[PDB]
């Protein structure tokens, strides 16, 4: 059976893990105590689909996930919370301090003494798999553990495993909003190191979801328990092809090909069109044509980046529910007739389609509505350079005076590792420039 | 009024590298220096105020030891005898040739011996019945932001690294409390003291070498000129002093590739920090010389605080960064180059010089 | 796994500490018998930070009181919460400092600190993982400044990786309490600058105005003023004890607040404070906290940020809150008041939001600021200093105890250098 490993790192990933497994457990029919009475009443089945949940003899289904951190104060909401009887007690959480918004502290200093234990429990879950498809890493630029440890771990996995797809779901640092004065340093050092190892790193910006939650869902005072259910839907729309039956099923290796032309431009953006409240769930048709055009609407992009300042190199669409292909080809034709959507000349196709039959569910206590169709658009745009440059300029301003550097050197880091990283960040911005230029 | 003279020296291959046919990655175009990766992906360009291309004995402008001395160090003696303080910093990773340049062999001397002997010669020439000169010397080290002396005998103990303190005399600026100072009359005495001290300088067999320096060494010469002038009486006591400082810095070294725990890690951290503060002070000094209003953070590190009176003011600073041309040392090379740079790194990409023979484009034109 | 050693030096620390343990015990539900009478289970999950355990499920604080005048230490034992402290940690001597920095640093402190450090090593090695230290003392006197900074220098060499968070009552501009505050303070700053990571400057004049202008108190005593400092000391170390959405330890503040090593002096604050009557008129929302926090009158430092620029600030929130409402508001403060912020730091603010509010409140907030307005303290002391040292006004009570004219000048220059180190960023750029 086809399987995927879900690695969760730092506070930003763990709190998304709780939101993803709240959703996976609901769709298949699992209670928080690991049980699935459906097979007790039916007489067995693969409904507890083995891609994400492994099975024991007592009927308990354990998730294929690992929940790393350096703070105890985050995991201990899990070991004491609703889902304590689901996860293996091996959660790999360090009885020491955090990284204190420091790459050098998460990469080397207090990233070692832990990494070997993390890399074994990953090995144990992989030896239990009869054909592994890839990894799914959840972290956030801005911290030490989501920057450092994720750059330490992805290096070791490129050695031992090598050929398996290693995907990232990352919280891009926003331009105006931010919870740390040293997000840029921890972000530009990360891309220097992951860019050679990861294969496709989907990016989201917390600021865009804050706006998406205001315009559409009408939530003026959101929390992180509202952003992350909406992120949990992106991951499910990706991993649905491995779990449920469908007409066109897009595995992991197919995202890695259609969306990544050259090895260094694997930074696409995600979104989800039918963000509709219960009240506005009526008064809407919610057709493929209405849902599909909205994925290109800049307001509904989950990264603050106007696509109209750039060009699309590749775009993958993942439909769900009562979706008929003829309605999709009509849509993709309607998008190529427009002129605010300018593609590259070297990708006249541009598009990919995936269709499933299992509609999305509704996590109770939430805000999203019961819609019968859904879309997840994964786009590779040249616009995202404007975000790279905005971060680099923040880096060059406060690095010239060597502000906040001694906290990095004090954990083991050379001054030239900034500059080297800076050069790496100044290249990539030329590659996104060159590839977007029209050929002769 | 001041200005930092930055010089970069690219050594030649060694016999071992010539045997292994280690490739070349550092090139020259007159004054500019470049690094072209073996992967043919990026071309980094550096400019420095002075370059010393000791790669091939045949090329015009091959930097001899005398050329290096007469270009970088000797004007410091002119300013010293003029009555102004001087500092020469030496930086370079092990295997670059940081000692060959400074101290040198028995046959091909370096900056230290040429400097000291020329000093003695100029003194012997200027010595008369009216003017006299007096030379004192000291030799201390810095280790984990603590001071130690290099010219005492280790007592009968498991260790006698007796630390000392720094203090700010309101007039003479900062100084080191309890440091021994000795008088000198010849390079024999200077060489004897230095050869004693460099056995006590902290060194350990890291991964990169059997003997890599883990302390910042400071070698100070205080030169006092006693002259006389008519005061309607006994001409007496017109006194001038000048301080020469020769600093040997330690190498940076990252601790993420060079796995290293414990005392080695603490040493590397302190080295990295001191070098960072040194770079900040140097850039602040450059901006001050170019005329901006600048605050120089002398106090964020012991070396800067002790050398305050010999970098700022009407004082003359020089830095010599040593690099290797081989490809295996390329990370260290790029790091040292970036560190020695003061204005900006230049970057391009080019693979278009190979014009298939004899500049094909000419006949195309 | 993140434990703190509390140290209390002098008459200003030992009376704050007495209130500090009278505010944490009431949070974690501990009574003065050391026993637990709480309601939730969160109060005990991270009790290992400040308190240790004992036989009968009793909890003994990790406090180390130090002094040279027993009169203060004996006042604590007789107080309401005195009977929980470990009696072997009541370290004292005799022959008080006499408001002389020398006596508390050079003569009587040296003959006492070795007994103090034994208690520290005895507590530090009983901890699984040590975050840092927490000293509550006062400049202007002898014990807190002398014996405090002597103890800092020793712990920093012996425990160099760990944090030394300091809460310090600075001298006031108008109304002194000791005639030789400039001497006893300038020497203390010479030690704190080198040997600290984060120092919280408190000034009693600012606390009297907060008590009179906002709290509308007519007869405020020192126990009330300290009820404002005990609040900030807790808000800082909240996200170690209680869980939240975005957590922040002490180190996570220092990295985001100390851009250069020497500029670790902070202006604290606390929200929301109000009168016993005016609480029926003020809705507690996230915006109302943020305005009160950035208000010059609500800062405990006796300076005014509006004569300078914020280099970097911090807002440790406590309660159920919308993260958008926090991030929007901290953004709005910068884009409106950009002149009071630094251009070469793109965002001068961070955030931390905990989910367990205080004993009787829906939401609270702590504010920590690093501003160029803090130079007016050191420039003011540097003026009082040189006017006195130039004619040697009170100097013979120090030289007779093992000092010289040289150490006084070192204290002036490091302080006057730090002042200029702040002004460079205060100006146009
Ligand atoms: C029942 C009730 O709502 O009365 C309030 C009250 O009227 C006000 C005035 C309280 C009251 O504040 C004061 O009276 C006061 C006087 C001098 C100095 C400081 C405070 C109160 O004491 C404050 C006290 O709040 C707390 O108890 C916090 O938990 C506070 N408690 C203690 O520290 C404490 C001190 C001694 C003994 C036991 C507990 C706290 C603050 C920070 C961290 C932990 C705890 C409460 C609810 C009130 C009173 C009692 C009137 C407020 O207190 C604070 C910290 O702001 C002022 O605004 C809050 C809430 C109210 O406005
Ligand atoms: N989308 C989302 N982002 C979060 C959440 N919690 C924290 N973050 C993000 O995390 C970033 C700050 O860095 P952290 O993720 O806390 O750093 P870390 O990976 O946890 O490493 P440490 O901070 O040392 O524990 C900010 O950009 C936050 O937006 C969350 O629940 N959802
Ligand atoms: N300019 C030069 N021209 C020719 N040969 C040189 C030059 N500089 C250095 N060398 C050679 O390279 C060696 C480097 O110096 P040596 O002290 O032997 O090793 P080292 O690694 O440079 N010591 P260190 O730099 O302190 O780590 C010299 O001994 C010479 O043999
Ligand atoms: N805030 C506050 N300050 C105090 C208290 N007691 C003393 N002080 C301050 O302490 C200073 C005097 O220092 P002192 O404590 O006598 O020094 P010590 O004798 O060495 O401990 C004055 O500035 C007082 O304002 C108190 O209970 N609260
Ligand atoms: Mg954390």
């Amino acid at each position: 059976m086809r399987e995927c490993i879900s690695i969760h790192v730092g506070q930003a990933g763990v709190q998304i893990g709780n939101a993803c497994w709240e959703l996976y457990c609901l769709e298949h029919g699992i209670q928080p105590d690991g049980q699935m009475p459906s097979d007790k009443t039916i007489g067995g089945g693969d409904d507890s689909f083995n891609t994400f949940f492994s099975e024991t003899g007592a009927g308990k289904h354990v998730p294929r996930a690992v929940f790393v951190d350096l703070e105890p104060t985050v995991i201990d909401e899990v070991r004491t919370g609703t889902y304590r009887q689901l996860f293996h007690p091996e959660q790999l959480i360090t009885g020491k301090e955090d990284a204190a918004n420091n790459y050098a502290r998460g990469h080397y200093t207090i990233g070692k003494e832990i990494i070997d234990l993390v890399l074994d429990r990953i090995r144990k879950l992989a030896d239990q798999c009869t054909g592994l498809q890839g990894f799914l890493v959840f972290h956030s630029f801005g911290g030490g553990t989501g920057s450092g440890f994720t750059s330490l771990l992805m290096e070791r996995l490129s050695v031992d495993y090598g050929k398996k797809s290693k995907l990232e779901f990352s919280i891009y640092p926003a331009p105006q909003v931010s919870t740390a004065v040293v997000e840029p340093y921890n972000s530009i050092l990360t891309t220097h190191t992951t860019l050679e190892h990861s294969d496709c790193a989907f990016m989201v910006d917390n600021e865009a979801i804050y706006d998406i939650c205001r315009r559409n869902l009408d939530i003026e005072r959101p929390t992180y328990t509202n952003l992350n259910r909406l992120i949990s839907q992106i991951v499910s729309s990706i991993t649905a092809s491995l779990r449920f039956d469908g007409a066109l099923n897009v595995d992991l290796t197919e995202f890695q090909t259609n969306l990544v032309p050259y090895p260094r431009i694997h930074f696409p953006l995600a979104t989800y069109a039918p963000v509709i409240s219960a009240e506005k769930a009526y008064h809407e048709q919610l057709s493929v044509a209405e849902i599909t055009n909205a994925c290109f609407e800049p307001a509904n992009q989950m990264v603050k980046c106007d696509p109209r300042h750039g060009k699309y190199m590749a775009c993958c669409l993942l439909y769900r529910g009562d979706v008929v292909p003829k309605d999709v080809n009509a849509a993709i034709a309607t998008i190529k007739t427009k002129r605010s959507i300018q593609f590259v000349d070297w990708c006249p196709t541009g598009f990919k389609v995936g269709i499933n039959y299992q509609p999305p569910t509704v996590v109770p206590g939430g805000d999203l509505a019961k819609v019968q169709r859904a879309v997840c658009m994964l786009s590779n745009t040249t616009a995202i350079a404007e975000a790279w440059a905005r971060l680099d300029h923040k880096f060059d301003l406060m690095y010239a005076k060597r502000a906040f550097v001694h906290w990095y050197v004090g954990e083991g880091m050379e001054e030239g590792e900034f500059s080297e990283a800076r050069e790496d960040m100044a290249a990539l911005e030329k590659d996104y420039e060159e590839v977007g230029v029209d050929s002769v | 009024n001041s200005q930092v003279t930055v010089a970069v020296r690219v050594r030649p291959f060694s016999k071992r590298e010539k045997t292994e046919k280690a490739s070349q990655v550092v090139f020259t175009n007159g004054e500019e220096i470049t690094v072209e990766h073996p992967d043919m992906k990026q071309v980094y360009s550096f400019i420095y105020d002075v370059s010393f291309w000791s790669f091939d004995e045949c090329h015009p402008g091959y930097a001899s030891q005398t050329t290096v001395y007469e270009t970088l160090a000797a004007p410091l003696l002119d300013r010293a005898f003029e009555g102004y303080n001087t500092c020469l910093f030496a930086y370079g990773q092990t295997g670059s040739g940081k000692s060959y340049t400074m101290m040198g062999l028995n046959e091909e001397p370096g900056i230290i011996p040429r400097f000291c002997e020329d000093l003695f010669a100029q003194i012997a020439k200027k010595q008369t019945s009216e003017v006299s000169y007096h030379l004192e010397m000291s030799f201390f080290e810095v280790y984990n932001e603590k001071i130690h002396d290099l010219l005492v005998c280790k007592g009968e103990n498991g260790q006698r690294k007796q630390p000392l303190r720094a203090r700010e005399h309101p007039v003479s600026g900062p100084y080191v409390e309890g440091l021994s100072m000795n008088v000198v009359s010849s390079y024999s005495d200077i060489q004897s003291w230095l050869e004693l001290g460099n056995k006590q300088r902290a060194t350990a067999a890291t991964g990169m070498n059997d003997k890599s320096s883990r302390s910042h060494s400071v070698f100070t010469l205080v030169m006092t000129q006693t002259k006389t002038e008519v005061v309607e009486g006994e001409e007496h006591d017109h006194r001038i002093t000048s301080r020469i400082n020769l600093v040997d810095l330690a190498g940076s070294e990252r601790c993420s590739t060079a796995h290293s725990s414990g005392q080695r890690l603490k040493e590397g951290v302190s080295i990295n920090k001191s070098l960072l503060t040194l770079g900040k002070v140097i850039s602040a000094l450059s901006e001050q010389a170019n005329g901006k209003r600048v605050f120089i953070p002398y106090r964020e590190s012991t070396l800067t605080w002790l050398l305050k009176e010999s970098l700022g003011g009407n004082s003359k600073t020089a830095m010599i960064a040593t690099v290797s041309p081989a490809a295996s040392n390329i990370e260290e090379t790029l790091s040292t180059l970036r560190y020695a740079t003061q204005a900006r790194l230049i970057v391009n990409i080019a693979k278009v010089n190979e014009d298939m023979n004899a500049k094909l484009i000419r006949e195309l034109k | 796994m993140r434990e703190i050693v509390h140290i209390q030096a002098g008459q200003c620390g030992n009376q704050i500490g007495a209130k500090f343990w009278e505010v944490i015990s009431d949070e974690h539900g501990i009574d003065p018998t050391g026993s637990y009478h709480g309601d939730s289970d969160l109060q005990l999950e991270r009790i290992n930070v400040y308190y240790n355990e004992a036989t009968g499920n009793k909890y003994v604080p990790r406090a180390i009181l130090v002094d040279l005048e027993p009169g203060t230490m004996d006042s604590v034992r007789s107080g309401p919460f005195g009977q929980i402290f470990r009696p072997d940690n009541f370290v004292f001597g005799q022959s008080g400092a006499g408001n002389n920095w020398a006596k508390g640093h050079y003569t009587e402190g040296a003959e006492l600190v070795d007994s103090v450090l034994d208690v520290v090593r005895k507590e530090s090695e009983s901890c699984d993982c040590l975050q840092g230290f927490q000293l509550t003392h006062s400049l202007g006197g002898g014990t807190g400044s002398g014996m405090g900074t002597l103890l800092i220098s020793k712990i920093r060499e012996e425990y160099p990786d760990r944090i030394m968070n300091t809460f310090s009552v600075m001298p006031s501009p108008k109304v002194s309490d000791t005639v030789v505050e400039p001497y006893n303070a300038t020497l203390s700053v010479h030690q704190l600058v080198e040997n600290t990571d984060e120092t919280y400057c408190i000034d009693n004049e600012a606390l009297y105005d907060i008590c009179f202008r906002t709290l509308k108190l007519t007869t405020p005593t020192y126990g009330d003023l300290n009820h404002l400092v005990s609040a900030t000391m807790s808000g800082v170390t909240t996200c170690l004890r209680f869980p939240g959405q975005l957590n922040a330890d002490l180190r996570k503040l220092a990295v985001n607040m100390v851009p250069f090593p020497r500029l670790h002096f902070f202006m604290p604050g606390f929200a929301p404070l109000t009168s016993r009557g005016s609480q029926q008129y003020r809705a507690l929302t996230v915006p109302e906290l943020t305005q009160q926090m950035f208000d010059s009158k609500n800062m405990m430092a006796a300076c005014d940020p509006r004569h300078g620029r914020y280099l970097t600030v911090a807002a440790i929130f406590r309660g159920r809150m919308s993260m958008k409402e926090v991030d929007e508001q901290m953004l709005n403060v910068q884009n409106k008041n950009s002149s009071y912020f630094v251009e070469w730091i793109p965002n001068n603010v961070k955030t931390a939001v905990c989910d367990i509010p205080p004993r009787g409140l829906k939401m609270s907030a702590t504010f920590i600021g690093n501003s160029t307005a803090i130079q007016e303290l050191f420039k003011r002391i540097s003026e009082q200093f040189t006017a006195m040292f130039r004619r040697k006004a009170f100097l013979h009570w120090y030289t007779g105890e093992g000092m010289d004219e040289m150490e006084f000048t070192e204290a002036e220059s490091n302080m006057n250098d730090l002042v200029s180190e702040y002004q460079q960023y205060q100006d146009a750029t």
